[PDB]
């Protein structure tokens, strides 16, 4: 199934290693209920998005290095990177830095990732999600 | 939007920030 990253060095390497794809990280725990729902979505779309994105899972207990600076206080946090930069997206939720709930509609996440990919490749640090989750 | 959210640092920048804090401490 989906690859996991097991320490800070591996996370830095995953982000450093993509010149032309968005790095998608799910911070949480495989055992957490919200994560399970989100992981299933991520697994289901991974093949589909393979051309513009790669997805990793990070257990924030095994790998706590980022908990404070990325404010990983929600049970489930999905964040995006492109060429070693954190990419923000306006979801209309009041937090443009992360997707912090189990999105269960698979195609919505495909489209968000696509949006992040085009926007970031165009040099944007901030993109806007097609659907408004306010 | 006054006081707008800023992006987080790269994972490399965070690991570095963490390493610096241990140096000082």
């Amino acid at each position: 199934m989906l690859p996991h990253l097991h320490n800070g060095w591996q996370v830095d390497q995953a982000i450093l290693s993509e010149e032309d794809r968005v790095v998608v990280i799910r911070f949480g725990h495989d055992w957490d209920p919200t994560c399970m729902k989100m992981d299933e979505v991520l697994y289901s779309i991974a093949e589909k998005v393979k051309n513009f994105a790669v997805i990793y899972l990070v257990d924030i207990t095994e790998v706590p290095d980022f908990n404070k600076m990325y404010e990983l206080y929600d049970p489930c946090t999905v964040m995006f990177f492109f060429r070693n930069k954190h990419i923000m997206i306006d979801l209309g939720t009041g937090n443009n830095n992360k997707i912090n709930w189990a999105m269960e509609d698979k195609q919505e996440m495909v489209d968000i990732i696509e949006t992040v990919y085009r926007g970031a490749r165009k040099g944007r640090g901030l993109v806007v999600s097609p659907k408004d989750y306010s | 939007p006054l006081f707008q959210q800023r992006p987080y640092p790269s994972p490399g920048a965070v690991l570095r920030a963490n390493a610096e804090a241990s140096r000082t401490k």
